[PDB]
């Protein structure tokens, strides 16, 4: 599926510390590690670019997106395509952690892009619109969350770019 | 960072055995096959006044493959006897997104062409045979193309005596050459 | 090439090529031996 | 295929050319009927052979600078050799099963 991330803005102790344990509490939900998928995506202009894990860099700026240039493509255009945008003075900036499998699942933090930021968690699910299970998952996982807003009244047929394009709202609101 | 060594090739319509029989037999491949694409030139220059091409040539008889788009021009002057080309810069792209991505940042459809011939190879080297038309969205000069064409990094234009070598061996059919 | 309009993680980025050559053989022979013991012991226990 | 059997006519044709020739000069200087047709015939098929083999060796010299048309379908080979052989295997198998099953009966 394409589940969305959300920005939980914890508090109390530090966000490294709420970091922390919600990475203790996904260890104790049973799940072990599968190295760190860094996610990155940098606005840019209404360009973006976007480096989620998978060799392909794949700026969803607006109209959906391509999603589809590689991971050399898009930026060599970008890096070619000098003077043409004009607006690379508001920068960009991009979180990571790990990456753990639960069980046909998946968990990813966001941390701190360029510092101010908070703990965005993210998942996904095995075949895909099926929001059951994913509640269902994600109530044992923490409390307040799930806003959603998928790509409904589509039939897409699980969209794999709505996680790209989640993530840039998500980069947009904060 | 990468570069290319493409040259400009043209025989006469009616010479087609000539062409087929000996790019088979010299050096090309086992087992050659075909193709056919139609090419859209864009271009989005305001100020800048450099309108810069983008070839989203999608295959039509392909199944769904990414529409390749390639960016060249401004030809170095490297005068190293060799094809004379400049650098290059593929992209693939996804179902409808070329069009797409062009309306969206914007772009002016300079011109459309499409394209249809036989395919070679060869080891760090590419040649291509295809015919040109001129003819609406839905479906010529008289004339084919050799599309004698290589693209690899800088390095020391090592591949440029072998692209000239090769032409010279089909030196009685054609004679590949630079281009302004 | 297909990598860039489906981007898979690391299913297809690693499906593209593996490793061959004598791990191949080795897997058949150890296949062969396996139903090779498989079906003798079926026999037996029949035959038992 | 064909420019093969054009070359070997035309080699015929140049040894009937001499042969008529030679026939022709000694007709002729023997004593002194068709001496002259047979001379004007000689004549016409010596520059007949001489054309053909201007044409044949102003050919479209298909490539002159390397070994051409390499690569003889040896994957083809390859293919029609296994499966040959997977043939003779399964008759053997086959033969194998029909002595089993006649020491059976």
């Amino acid at each position: 599926v394409t589940c969305v991330s959300q920005m939980p803005v914890a508090e109390g102790k530090s966000l490294q510390q709420t970091v922390e344990l919600l990475t203790k509490k996904l260890e104790m939900l049973g799940a072990e590690k599968q190295g760190t998928f860094c996610v990155d995506c940098e606005t840019y202009h209404g360009k973006l670019m976007y480096v989620m894990h998978y060799p392909l860099s794949c700026f969803a700026l607006f109209e959906n997106g391509p999603c589809l240039i590689a991971d050399t493509n898009f930026d060599v255009l970008m890096v070619k395509l000098k003077g043409f945008f004009q607006s690379a003075k508001a920068s960009k900036i991009e979180t990571r952690g790990t990456r753990y499998q639960y069980c046909d699942f998946l968990v990813k933090v966001g941390t701190v892009t360029m510092g101010p930021s908070a703990r965005g968690i993210s998942v996904e699910v095995e075949y895909g619109d099926c929001w059951s299970l994913l509640l269902e998952f994600l109530q044992s996982f923490l409390g307040s969350h799930a806003p959603g807003a998928p790509t409904v009244f589509g039939n897409a047929v699980y969209g794999p770019a709505d996680t790209m394009i989640q993530y840039m709202e998500l980069f947009n609101k904060i | 960072n990468m570069m290319e060594y493409l040259l400009q090739g043209s025989v006469l319509d009616h010479s087609l055995e000539s062409l087929i029989h000996r790019l088979r037999g010299l050096c090309d491949n086992m087992e050659p096959e075909t193709f056919l694409d139609h090419e859209m030139v864009f271009l989005l220059k305001g100020q800048q006044a450099s309108p810069f091409v983008l070839r989203a040539r999608r295959s039509m008889d392909r199944a769904g493959a990414p529409w390749h788009l390639r960016y060249l021009g401004q030809p170095e002057m490297g005068d190293k006897n060799r094809h004379a080309l400049v650098r290059n810069c593929v992209d693939i792209a996804t179902s409808e997104n070329l069009t797409d991505f062009l309306m969206e940042m914007g772009f002016r459809m300079d011109h459309e062409f499409v394209a249809k011939g036989h395919l070679f190879r060869k080891g760090i080297m590419k040649v291509v045979v295809y015919k040109i038309f001129r003819i609406l969205v839905p479906g010529l000069s008289l004339s084919y193309l050799v599309e004698l064409s290589v693209v690899a990094p800088a390095g020391q234009d090592m591949v440029s005596d072998d692209m000239r070598n090769f032409a010279e061996q089909l030196k009685p059919l054609v004679h590949l050459e630079k281009i302004d | 090439r297909l990598s860039g309009p489906q981007a898979f993680d690391k299913n297809e980025i690693n499906s593209i090529q593996s490793t061959e050559g004598l791990l191949e053989k080795i897997i058949k022979q150890a296949k062969h031996i396996f139903l090779r013991s498989r079906t003798a012991a079926t026999i037996d226990s029949l035959a038992s | 295929n064909e420019r093969l059997r054009a070359l070997e006519d035309i080699e015929r044709e140049i040894g009937a050319i001499l042969q008529n020739a030679g026939t022709a000069i000694l007709e002729l200087s023997k004593e002194k009927r068709l001496l002259d047709r047979q001379a004007a015939a000689f004549t016409t098929s010596v520059q007949h052979v001489e054309a053909e083999l201007s044409a044949q060796i102003r050919y479209l010299t298909q490539v002159a600078t390397g070994q051409p048309h390499e690569g003889s379908s040896y994957s083809s080979r390859k293919d029609c050799q296994m499966a040959l052989k997977r043939v003779d295997y399964a008759r053997l198998k086959i033969s194998d099963v029909a002595r089993t099953c006649e020491q059976m009966l």
